[PDB]
């Protein structure tokens, strides 16, 4: 019933530290040995380390050693990952697996979002985007993420909602359009909905 | 360190048919092999183990072969689950444990011509001393395509950023936004604004343009 959750992300600053955390369920966490992976936005799959049976025996990939330790509370079931000195590239998605009985991974988790930037938190500026296409210009946020929605939840149909940007800022910029019969225009109202969550900030733009 | 090689990227298929995935090792890994499926905002999970073995609740469409620096992934009829990515990983030699830099698995579907829409900047936006040019590339297949930026004619390098859609679940389509930075100031000085659009299926390039 193998379950692993992984906890700990965050935006972090360039040059400071970040612990995340390896919730084993449903094996012999403490038969096993242990992984980290890591991955990129746009990118493949990086090994940063390995933890044994025993926490005796730890090795970690080049890119990241000095910064990082790998550990192990045998007895809550915990995997844990010390990152410091963080910079801009250690920003990925940190997954933690479990090593068969090896070099094998097979479980991984869900995942668990680091995000490693000098950018102050912010809301979007929402601008206006005028067979016929629309809609709204999501600028100079963050971090991530953003929600986009079309009247409500209504309009769903010929929606594109555009992945973002990350601007040399350090803020998102994103995109958010529609197609639309050219009849329908005068006639029917259109207002894109945005969340953007860790700023508590919502906008509602009608675009005409 | 053993550099693995994955060929195609980008495999571009049917439903039904035959998938056949590739990866090279760069010395011998011997039969110390692993395929790993990742759909998308997923997590990868385990296929094959050590060439040749079917990982638990994994279906029998899902296949390897090979040795030494040769590898395969076979699937059987695709199913449309199956149109994902997939990456491969040695653990003969390690540290540093090694993967694969994927394989991506595209549905097949015929040439589709953007789709071309030009935005000016905002009203709005003109104000905070902002402006964004957004061009639009609507429902286009496959994914290659070329923006071109250009300003009273003097085209636009560094510039410039654009996204990508994922496949179009009923469409099969791409889309494309870009997105032209610029100054107030700048945008203002110019009057030409436009957008050239390269592809396969155009028979010339289609250009979107506005006089400020």
């Amino acid at each position: 019933q193998v379950q692993l959750v992984e906890s700990g992300g965050g935006v972090v600053q360039p040059g400071r530290s970040l612990r995340l955390s390896c919730a084993a369920s449903g094996f012999t966490f403490s038969s096993y040995g242990m992984h980290w992976v890591r991955q990129a936005p746009g990118k493949g799959l990086e090994w940063v380390a390995v933890i044994s049976y025993d926490g005796s025996n730890k090795y970690y990939a080049d890119s990241v050693k000095g910064r990082f330790t790998i550990s192990r509370d045998n007895s809550k079931n915990t995997l844990y990952l010390q990152m410091n000195s963080l910079r801009a590239e250690d920003t990925a998605v940190y997954y933690c697996a479990k090593d068969g009985k090896s070099g094998l991974l097979d479980y991984w988790g869900q995942g668990t979002l680091v995000t490693v930037s000098s950018a102050s938190f912010k809301g979007p500026s929402v601008f206006p985007l005028a067979t016929a296409a629309l809609g709204c210009l999501v600028k100079d946020y963050f971090p991530e993420p953003v929600t986009v929605s079309w009247n409500s939840g209504a309009l769903t149909s010929g929606v594109h909602t555009f992945p973002a940007v990350l601007q040399s800022s350090g803020l998102y910029s994103l995109s958010s359009v529609v197609t639309v019969p050219s009849s329908s225009l005068g006639t029917q109202t259109y207002i894109c909905n945005v969340n953007h969550k860790p700023s508590n900030t919502k906008v509602d733009k009608k675009v005409e | 360190e053993i550099v693995l090689t994955q060929s195609p990227a980008t495999l571009s298929l049917s439903p039904g048919e035959r998938a056949t995935l590739s990866c090279r090792a760069s010395q011998s890994v011997s039969s110390y092999l692993a395929w790993y499926q990742q759909k998308p905002g997923q997590a990868p999970r385990l296929l094959i183990y050590d060439a040749s073995n079917r990982a638990t609740g994994i279906p029998a469409r899902f296949s390897g072969s090979g040795s030494g620096t040769d590898f395969t992934l076979t699937i059987s009829s695709l199913e449309p689950e199956d149109f994902a990515v997939y990456y491969c990983q040695q653990r003969s030699n390690w540290p540093p444990i090694t993967f694969g830099q994927g394989t991506r698995l595209e549905i097949k579907r015929t040439v589709a011509a953007p789709s071309v829409f030009i935005f000016p900047p905002s009203d709005e936006q003109l104000k905070s001393g902002t402006a964004s040019v957004v061009c639009l590339l609507n429902n286009f297949y496959p994914r290659e395509a070329k923006v071109q930026w250009k300003v009273d004619n003097a085209l636009q390098s560094g510039n410039s950023q654009e996204s990508v859609t994922e496949q179009d679940s009923k469409d099969s389509t791409y889309s494309l936004s870009s997105t032209l930075t610029l100054s107030k100031a700048d945008y203002e000085k110019h009057k030409v604004y436009a957008c050239e659009v390269t592809h396969q299926g155009l028979s010339s390039p289609v250009t979107k343009s506005f006089n400020r």
